[PDB]
């Protein structure tokens, strides 16, 4: 039967695949669905070249759109539009430059070599290694009392960092995710726990 | 690398601008209805009415450790909090200045203590009569201005690392 | 015949210094027919708003009003909030997503440019000065200015990252007509914020 | 100031990216032919003919340095597009530093438009070097890719400069 005007249309520039992957929700079932997005200047008022349509998989919600088609420092017009024999519908279009939509979080360890000290170090995401990022780092003693204490705006890459004052437990935990620096974009997620043992 | 982010530093300081125009905004109240303008001239009574003042002795210190300065500073707008209650208005024609000041002061400390909290960092003078309440008020509000000019730099400072 | 009241939308908010209120408004969707109320519904919280801290007092729409508003009694400036439209009829009610600002997050009126017949006692010059709109003068902010001479579809020429208050501006080099078309806009700085309006065009006349 | 914050701030970041683009393609040319180091290959630039974009001593006209960034730009998408893919193995690094190259010019080229700060006289491609064979698309991809890096490490420089983070 006519098909809803899919929703929550969200798109991600994946370095890894190199393409920009968008995703909607198909609403109440019922079909096609592509991906439709047109060259555009901000705002997506101007009408520019039409990228060519990505159809989604069979029972796949999502397309993607490969690095090839698409400008990259500029905005862009994207929907999906559903189509069966008794109608088509259309989703609100999205206006996005790709370059400002998915980190992953950066590369902490222990600094490969005083009481309660450790030393750290870390790089970025490697892919994202040109994108200038502010980074956060979250630590804890593992206690039965979970209480994160941070550390704000450190660089996207560390040499060798000394964290001190680490006495109130034999072990910590430490985790840190990272931000473009001065211009949109998401936080990456946590780098995964870091149990660490401060000098003791 | 600071143990606080550079978004609460920025609001902090605006919040101190926009009090100390606050207290400005009293303290031309007071010299404009009660020709009190020179506070200089009320020191002795800074220890006759018992005007408490407000150290940030701990606050020329800290980096990425620094709840000590955070508490100085929250104890500190929260007695001008207390002193300004005390005052009870000083009189109609200055009850709302007075009020705008107190409310922009009261809602700083609680700020600064929520943060805190989030972090992880986790009485009163009499002023007896209508000219102790506004000699009262022109200590107070010179009190308040010399802890937040004393504050906005060590915000500054902290913002700036 | 009536229908239930649909999910309210589009809910914005911003926080006027002049009334110091945060005014909130949104769109109720399709016509009831039955007598539907509306409640802006809201409570302190902390960033991402997932933190349910004290509940803030109701505000009931007044009738035909898709807005409400918040004493500035009733907020906690500088500390994020949770804000929702509740609508309910004899046949059900809907609420909107919840909006998670901090007041002070969202109303600028343009700076105040002036011209000045400061005079060199050289041609092509303009001496300008402007203070920020009183109201926000305890908020840092950086301001835009667009000239342009009165031309042939002449295009505007911008200055960028401009300090919010300037005694004396000197533009000079105006060549293209008698006069020219000032405009400046300003934004907080460094933190969430509007862009202002553009002042009101100043037509000035350069040197010579 | 002339320019928006935030478009030097994309343009240092488009550096940055398209010298990691470059840095691939030289490490592929190298992994690929052992063509690893183009201290060896620079007198064959000469037979190549191998333009080298001139920053003329831009360290400040914005209208006119910024148009100095797109044409050295322009030239170098230019020459890459010469190395007609370089060899199939070659051809994916290469067209991803093609096509970052391609953006920068455009956008830089956009911007400037929105200012009123291009160029009167509009860019036209010139006269592409001729990379004949197999190994004079390889010296051509490993020398274009160094000329291309020290330009990006000069603009670097002026565009780090305005842009005050």
């Amino acid at each position: 039967y006519p098909p809803a005007s899919p929703s929550n249309l969200s798109c991600l520039m994946h370095l890894t695949t190199n393409s920009l992957v968008c995703q909607w929700e198909p609403g109440p079932e019922t079909t096609s669905f592509i991906l439709k997005s047109f060259r555009s200047r901000a705002d997506c008022q101007y009408q520019g070249d039409t990228i060519p349509d990505c159809v989604a998989k069979k029972r796949q919600n999502n397309c993607s759109i490969p690095r090839k088609n698409l400008l990259l420092y500029q905005y862009m017009a994207i929907w999906v539009q559903a189509e069966n024999m008794l109608g088509s519908s259309e989703s609100p279009k999205l206006c996005l430059d790709p370059m400002d939509v998915k980190l992953e979080p950066p590369m902490l360890q222990a600094l490969d070599i005083q009481p309660g000290c450790l030393w750290l170090s870390w790089k970025p995401w490697k892919p994202s290694e040109y994108m200038e990022q502010e980074c956060e780092l979250r630590y804890q003693p593992q206690l039965k009392g979970a209480n994160w204490t941070l550390v704000f705006h450190l660089p996207s890459s560390k040499d060798q960092f000394e964290l001190c004052g680490l006495h109130q437990a034999p072990v910590y935990t430490l985790q840190m995710r990272c931000i473009r620096s001065s211009l949109p974009g998401f936080w990456s997620p946590w780098s995964p726990g870091l149990q660490l043992r401060p000098t003791m | 690398a600071s143990s606080l982010p550079q978004s609460f530093l920025l609001k902090c300081l605006e919040q101190v601008r926009k009090i100390q125009g606050d207290g400005a905004a009293l303290q031309e109240k007071l010299c404009a209805t009660y020709k009190l303008c020179h506070p200089e001239e009320l020191v002795l009574l800074g220890h006759s009415l018992g005007i408490p003042w407000a150290p940030l002795s701990s606050c020329p210190s800290q980096a990425l450790q620094l709840a000590g300065c955070l508490s100085q500073l929250h104890s500190g707008l929260f007695l001008y909090q207390g002193l300004l209650q005390a005052l009870e208005g000083i009189s109609p024609e200055l009850g709302p200045t007075l009020d705008t000041l107190q409310l922009d002061v009261a809602d700083f400390a609680t700020t600064i203590w929520q943060q805190m909290e989030e972090l992880g960092m986790a009485a009163m003078p009499a002023f007896a009569s209508a000219f102790q309440r506004r000699a009262g008020g022109v200590l107070v509000a010179s009190h308040l201005q010399s802890f937040l000019e004393v504050s906005y730099r060590v915000l500054r400072h902290l913002a700036q690392p």
